[PDB]
RNA sequence: CCGAGCCUGGUGAUAGCUGGUUGUCCAAGAUAGAAUCUUAGUUCAACUUUAAAUUUGCCCACAGAACCCAAAUCCCCUUGUAAAUUUAACUGUUAGUCCAAAGAGGAACAGCUCUUUGGACACUAGGAAAAAACCUUGUAGAGAGAGUAAAAAAUUUAACA
């Protein structure tokens, strides 16, 4: 007794779910939370066109350094001392 | 399942949630508007 | 693993933290070979800074042996007789002189888990709990529905 | 079926009381909005995420800063249930390069330009 | 020595006979011993709190198995107490 | 102490007190284990850790006049 | 029902929060829901919903 | 230390909870009225900068 | 403390006989508090592995009251292991064949699943009645208080309350009441 | 718990985030000198400063550009005298 | 052990078919479709990976994009950010399930089937009873520290001159 039909959370018949006074708490919350979000949104500071020509240097320099570290791609210096020193293991006290 | 359905299709959690916060509250003064007044 | 494993409380030798502290890492006694790639890097630190930690530490005593070996060792015991062996084999000099240290600072007492991260005598103050510490008493202690 | 939900700007509209009671003044308007990630990015589509992967707010209770202008105003209104959201408050004025060290934030939005760490 | 008191290195006899005498040698009545509280006396565990009054005033409480172990462990809770060997004591300066 | 007690909001003054402590050993942990391990999938993997620790022990502490 | 709506205390609304979209809700919903707000479900009509 | 001080010092933590009694009644008087008053002795809060 | 070891570490860990009566008050707080006794989770040193439990001790479960029309509503059920041995008992007539049934199995139900919860219910204690044996009349500690009120009856109401208490309105003479 | 007490009173919801109980040092020696920072308040601070140097260019660049929308809002005037002027 | 014997050799017969496939550690990583004696597969495209050259890449601001007979969309300077294209080299995925939404079929049935926008799953963790697909939540460790997230169903019913 007390069956459910298939799977218990979907289909054409599921167990009801039901709200609690937890849930609802928290939803209002959130959303209390967003409206002061839009109305903190609200009453921006520039317009458009005060804003439109000032990022554009500091947007170029970003791009124009990742294009020189994107470029800066070589292989790494080789040196005598790197591959001699292989030697030392060879080494004994005489 | 579809969208109309003859049985009341049950609903995401989410929906019933939004739907069981947002009802008629009632307007009442603290006094009953029949003894008092 | 934990039930594995033994393990022991938290404690120290002989109360070193009170009176005076005394690095109670006795001996050291290596093991290295002349030849032998292996037995570069304890050669070398043998060479630079074994002297350094001679003379940083005179308590403890030092022991070279400088012999035959495929794989340098490290042998240290400690106040209690506590052994630790160590192969430095194929190891280079900073992290022979860390471990070299970190043995300095170990005491004599085997590695395993801790029950406790802590550890004291005198725990309790204002008296042990028990269960009538926090309740009255009777007039003349008179149990409940007792007449005499 | 669902689809980017485009905003009607009466919604950013505030009215006397909401004024009054947020202290906000519309003259005099604020310059930044600090921002912090309160909504997980899962179950979420792909362009809020990258969107707001693209804001630089990819840790949660992180306060970042943005400028307070239409454009950033976009992104933040398509993102705005996953983020809370404050402008900034200061006293002090701007940091002087002398106390760039001995900054701090307050959970109030401002932003303490000295840091003397006692009691008054 | 600092961990273990006094009555694990120095062993006794007749405890509450030596405290009588110290109270004799402090100049003071011979108090007598009173159970203060208990539970389970029936029980296969019994449990007595006995407590050393002068005067209608206290100087040791001692829990116990029964009356016997609770009165001679209240006599020891007034000897360190008198002897200043108290657990909670000032401890070892250095 | 035994018949009393001082607060601080959050903490005591630095003067009020004095908390001495000595350092006494420093040592790796008994090794750690961490394993990560999946069904069906041929997805397992094993590490060992040694993390670092030290030992003190706090030799007195002592209260100042200065209330 | 227009008088309900008014005099409503609820601070919340099912066109506002829609509107607005403060969840992410416009997921579980449908844009039908814009007209058919809190009242219809389907072919169902609740009128004492609002 | 909130549980081991309730163990082994159990006048601290009576002390404690007075300490937090007193304080839900400055709480319940606040709750009154929370301003127009004179806010309550333990109530009152360290600022710091 | 400057106390001995073990004598310490028994006064600890030792039991305690706690008492009580069950004078219109309703088995469900009754069985929770039992519960928490027995547990031991009242005292500060509780944990699983050590059993640190308390003898609890209960008087006139006979007179016992519930909450509600659970009298009838309530089934107590169980299968005896053959065919058709499914039985049911209201509470009312599980109550007049045995009045500490009830209280029992609301503590068995309270107290965890473990196989403590049939040591804890060994040291649980009942009576229908108020009279106990003499031993464990005697060897008791404290007699912590009910959790709820007991109403008054008009029988009980003193004279003086009733003369305190304002009369509300006032009747027309005509009628014949 | 009390983190919402916390933050209408001005403080951080959780002690460890900001203020003395966690920014002061956590050991000195016992002579009395101070000890080195240790590394999560260092990288903390660092964060700060960058922080603050980022305020400080945000704003610095939004009243660069409203003094630019300014200055050709001026350039739009004379050059409309200049064209009547014409 | 005869739908046509047993033995040997070709013969290690072939098999889109089943099964199996060995030491440690790390990183990136399920992704439109078309053709096929083709739908248990394969080839190409796409996705994914690797190493390099280059520069624009994602979000996008006004304006702009049909007569017929709604949610949104395309392009798109700025701004926020750092990716994208191309080149050289392959492999593998290419039989998919639920939920929300727009539709069709069906019975306005299906844990049904088929397309589209999106999400999750086939990766860890907490919760709804156990629970793939529901809600919170992702970059990994030691802690005998702390603050939060989603997170517990409420209902009792009809007198009448
Ligand atoms: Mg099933
Ligand atoms: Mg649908
Ligand atoms: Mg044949
Ligand atoms: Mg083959
Ligand atoms: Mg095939
Ligand atoms: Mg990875
Ligand atoms: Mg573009
Ligand atoms: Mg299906
Ligand atoms: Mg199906
Ligand atoms: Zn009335």
């Amino acid at each position: 007794r007390g069956r459910i039909p298939g799977r218990q959370w979907i289909g054409k018949h599921r167990r009801p779910r039901f709200v609690s006074l937890r849930a609802k708490q928290n939803m209002i919350r959130r959303l209390e939370i967003e409206a002061e979000n839009h109305y903190w949104l609200s009453m921006p500071y520039m317009t458009r066109e005060q804003e439109r020509g000032h990022a554009a240097v500091r947007r170029r320099e970003a791009f124009e350094a990742i294009k020189a570290a994107a470029t800066s791609k070589f292989p790494p210096h080789r040196f005598i001392a790197d591959q001699l020193d292989h030697l030392n293991v060879t080494k004994k006290w005489s | 399942s579809k969208a109309v359905t003859r049985h009341r299709r049950v609903m995401h959690f989410q929906r019933q949630k939004l739907m069981a916060v947002t009802e008629y509250i009632p307007p009442k003064p603290a006094i009953h508007p029949s003894c008092l007044p | 693993t934990a039930r594995g494993t033994p393990s022991r409380f938290l404690a120290s030798v002989l109360h070193n933290g009170l009176g005076r502290y005394v690095q109670q890492l006795q001996r050291l006694s290596f093991s290295v070979s002349r030849d032998g790639a292996s037995s570069r890097g304890a050669r070398e630190f043998v060479e630079r800074e074994v002297i350094d930690f001679a003379r940083r530490n005179p308590g403890v005593v030092i022991y070279v042996n400088s012999r035959p070996c495929c794989v340098p060792r490290v042998v240290a015991e400690y106040l209690n007789g506590a052994v630790r062996e160590e192969s430095i084999h194929c190891k280079s000099v900073e992290e022979i002189s860390t471990l070299v240290q970190k043995l300095a600072d170990q005491s004599g007492l085997d590695v395993i888990r801790i029950r406790k991260p802590f550890h004291t005598d005198n725990p309790s103050i204002q008296g042990q709990w028990h269960p009538f510490t926090n309740k009255p008493t009777t007039f003349r202690g008179l149990r409940p529905r007792e007449v005499q | 079926k669902f689809t980017r939900s485009r905003i009607p700007e009466k919604v950013f509209q505030a009215s006397p009381e909401d004024h009054e009671k947020y202290g906000g003044d519309p003259q005099n308007p604020h310059k930044l909005h600090i921002v912090t990630r309160i909504k997980s990015t899962r179950r979420r589509p792909y362009w809020e995420k990258d969107i707001i992967k693209m804001l630089g707010l990819e840790k949660a209770h992180t306060p970042q800063v943005h400028k307070n202008i239409p454009s950033v105003n976009a992104k933040l209104k398509v993102v705005k249930h996953l983020i809370r959201i404050k402008p900034l408050k200061l006293p002090q004025g701007l940091p002087a390069e002398e106390n760039m060290s001995n900054t701090c934030l307050k959970s109030t939005g401002e932003l303490v330009v000295q840091w003397h760490l006692k009691p008054v | 020595m600092t961990g273990k008191e006094l009555f694990e290195m120095w062993k006794i006899i007749n405890p509450m006979g030596l405290l009588v005498e110290e109270l004799k040698k402090r100049n003071v009545s011979a108090p007598e011993s009173r159970l203060t509280r208990q539970s389970g006396g029936t029980t296969a565990l019994p449990l007595y709190f006995v407590g050393l009054y002068c005067d209608k005033k206290l100087i040791a409480e001692g829990p116990g198995e029964t009356v016997l172990v609770a009165e001679e462990e209240a006599a020891r809770v007034a000897l360190r107490k008198l002897y200043g060997f108290t657990e909670n004591r000032r401890p070892w300066n250095y | 102490a035994d018949n009393f007690t001082l607060l601080g909001k959050p903490l005591l003054g630095k003067d009020l007190v004095r908390v001495e402590a000595t350092v006494i050993e420093k040592t790796e942990s008994w090794p750690r284990i961490i394993m990560r391990f999946r069904k069906r999938k041929n997805f397992k993997k094993k590490r060992i850790v040694t993390t670092p620790q030290t030992v003190l022990r706090i030799n007195s502490i002592e209260i100042a006049p200065c209330l | 029902q227009e008088e309900r709506e008014r005099n409503n205390q609820n601070p919340w609304t099912f066109e506002r929060i829609a509107t607005a979209n403060m969840l992410g809700i416009r997921k579980v919903l449908s844009p039908y829901d814009l007209t058919h707000k809190g009242k219809y479900w389907g072919k169902f009509y609740m009128p004492k919903r609002v | 230390v909130l549980a081991d001080l309730a163990i082994y010092e159990p006048k601290t933590f009576k002390s404690l909870a007075a300490l937090a009694s007193r304080r839900r009644h400055e709480g319940f008087a606040a709750a009154l009225g929370d301003g127009k008053e004179p806010e309550g002795i333990f109530s009152r809060v360290v600022q710091y900068h | 403390s400057s106390f001995s070891r073990a004598p310490q570490q028994w006064a600890t860990f030792a039991r305690i006989w706690y008492l009580l009566d069950g004078k219109m008050q309703p088995p469900g707080k009754l069985a929770a508090m039992a519960s928490i006794r027995l547990q031991g989770l009242h005292k500060p040193v509780y944990h699983a592995l050590s059993d640190c439990g308390d003898h609890v001790v209960i008087m006139n479960t006979r007179h016992i009251a519930f909450s509600g029309n659970k009298w009838e509503q309530k089934v107590y059920s169980s299968h005896t292991g053959y065919p058709g041995g499914f039985r049911q008992v209201t509470a009312a007539q599980l109550h007049l064949r045995d009045p500490v049934a009830i209280v029992k199995l609301a503590i068995y139900g309270m107290l965890p699943k473990n196989l403590h919860r049939r040591t804890m219910m060994e040291r649980l204690h009942l009576f229908p009645d108020e009279y106990i044996p003499e031993d464990i009349l005697k060897n008791l500690v404290e007699e912590l208080p009910q959790p709820r009120k007991i109403p008054k009856r008009l029988d009980e109401y003193t004279q003086e309350e009733i003369d305190a208490f304002p009369r509300l309105w006032t009747p027309p003479e005509d009628y014949r009441l | 718990a009390g983190g919402q007490w916390r933050l209408q009173q001005g403080l951080a919801a959780n002690p460890s985030g900001y203020g003395p109980l966690t920014e002061l040092p956590d050991w000195s020696y016992a002579d009395g000198r101070p000890a080195p920072p240790m590394k999560g308040q260092l990288r903390r601070k660092a964060e700060r400063e960058t922080f603050a140097r980022r305020v400080v260019l945000l704003s610095q660049e939004m009243d660069a550009g409203l003094q630019a929308w300014q200055l050709r809002q001026q350039k739009l005037q004379e050059e409309q005298r200049k064209q009547e002027n014409a």
